[PDB]
């Protein structure tokens, strides 16, 4: 259908950095009449999105002339001269015209040296186990970029149900990203095994970082 | 100044309705399309429709026909959605927005936003876990784990806040119904155990607030 497929979903650059954000309509945007009803919005965090360009390329008021759009028929794009702090956020693309819809968005994020997670992994503390729960903690901090990958293995055996997942968001001191995985069982079953294993996945290596324990030793 | 002002935050179960309201000031109310757009947490923008108070004409998105009911009174420059079989699914928060021609052809004001949770949760207060290290380097990563309360907001804290840097607190996560998340901080080995450690979950929501002091395995 007449979507609006917006790329990247993720855009890390260095301020001062050119970003260019793309956005394709599956069909050919119609004329609002001589107009072309494309516009860019920017959202920043705990904010109201807000109007940063219509009519594919006019620039509406307040706003710096870094930002400008462009684009024709199915293909459109915000460029942002010297991104500045104030800049990062979410940008959408709209499509204003017959059926409105927006973009996928697009995070503008800050660009910084590859760095591998540091790995913690926590059993279920005695207060958890005196009331009969079972949380097995790990976290998985500053790493850089932000793509990675959890595995539970519970004696050697791959687990996925039972764990929930939480990412932090771009740490606005050394600009890393960390996350937070929580195995959740029963007491029961928690006791029913001695090896539990987090391991991560991240492009800083071709192996695999592996954290462990064992239910017995202590 | 064109001016959007929506009703308040909500709270609702699966099934029921709610009605929230967009209360225009500082243009011709009756001129203009009033937009209505829905964000998931975490989530891209999602256009849900409009309506035209001039004639009480309606355009809605596929996805939202018989989902969002929008009414607009024009004695009083409000507009209204309301939303039907409430699910999880629908809560987000949602903002309205007038769409200009003329001087700018866009969404160039936003209301600030009105958060609807939906959710069969009874108020429940948080149980809170620390996260040691289980066996006896340079650094040290401790943490604590706020589990099963709602509903949203918790703050978690490190030495009454003293303790800032070196602090991860991940967004929470919703799994049955609950609310779980946690706080890692990393610290000199030479700070820990010889210097105290604490993390101060706060849950006004319940009432409730509680210390973990971080100790050793032993």
């Amino acid at each position: 259908d007449v979507l609006m497929t917006q790329t990247p979903l993720s855009l890390p650059v260095s301020l001062g950095d050119q970003a260019s954000i793309s956005c394709r309509s599956s069909q050919n945007i119609v004329h609002s009449x001589g107009y072309t009803y494309l516009e860019w919005y920017l959202q920043k965090p705990g904010q109201s999105p807000k109007l940063l360009i219509y009519t594919v390329s006019n620039r509406f008021s307040g706003v710096p002339d870094r930002f400008s759009g462009s684009g024709s028929g199915t293909d459109f794009t915000l460029k942002i001269s010297r991104v500045e702090a104030e800049d990062l956020g979410v940008y959408y693309c709209f499509r204003g015209s017959h059926v409105p819809t927006f973009g996928g968005g697009t995070k503008l994020e800050i660009k910084r040296a590859d760095a591998a997670p540091t790995v913690s992994i926590f059993p279920p503390s005695s207060e958890q186990l005196t009331s009969g729960g079972a949380s097995v903690v790990c976290f998985l901090n500053n790493f850089y970029p932000k793509d990675i990958n959890v595995k539970w293995k519970i004696d050697g055996s791959e687990r996925q149900n039972g764990v929930l997942n939480s990412w932090t968001d771009q740490d606005s001191k050394d600009s890393t990203y960390s996350m937070s995985s929580t195995l959740t069982l029963t007491k029961d079953e928690y006791e029913r095994h001695n090896s539990y294993t987090c391991e991560a996945t991240h492009k800083t290596s071709t192996s695999p970082i592996v954290k462990s324990f064992n239910r017995n030793e202590c | 100044e064109v001016q959007l002002q929506q009703s308040g935050t909500v709270l609702a179960r699966p099934g029921a309705s709610v009605k929230m309201s967009c209360k225009a000031s500082g243009y011709t109310f009756t001129n203009y399309w009033m937009h209505w757009i829905k964000q998931r947490p975490g989530q891209g923008l999602e256009w849900i429709g409009t309506i035209y108070p001039g004639n009480s004409d309606t355009t809605y998105s596929q996805k939202f026909k018989g989902k969002a009911k929008l009414t607009a009174v024009t004695s009083t420059s409000t507009a209204y959605m309301e939303l039907s079989s409430l699910t999880n699914e629908d809560s987000a928060v949602y903002y309205c927005s007038r769409r200009n021609y003329g001087s700018s052809y866009a969404m160039d004001y936003w209301g600030q936003g009105t958060s609807v949770t939906v959710s069969s949760a009874k108020t429940t207060p948080p149980s809170v876990y620390p996260l040691a290290p289980g066996s006896a380097n340079s650094m040290v990563t401790l943490g604590c784990l706020v589990k099963g309360y709602f509903p949203e907001p918790v703050t978690v804290t490190w030495n009454s806040g003293s303790l800032s840097s070196g602090v991860h607190t991940f967004p929470a996560v919703l799994q049955s119904d609950l609310y779980t998340l946690s706080s890692s901080v990393t610290v000199p080995s030479s700070t820990w155990p010889s210097e105290t450690v604490t993390c101060n979950v706060a849950h006004p929501a319940s009432s409730t607030k509680v210390d973990k002091k971080i100790v050793p395995r032993d």
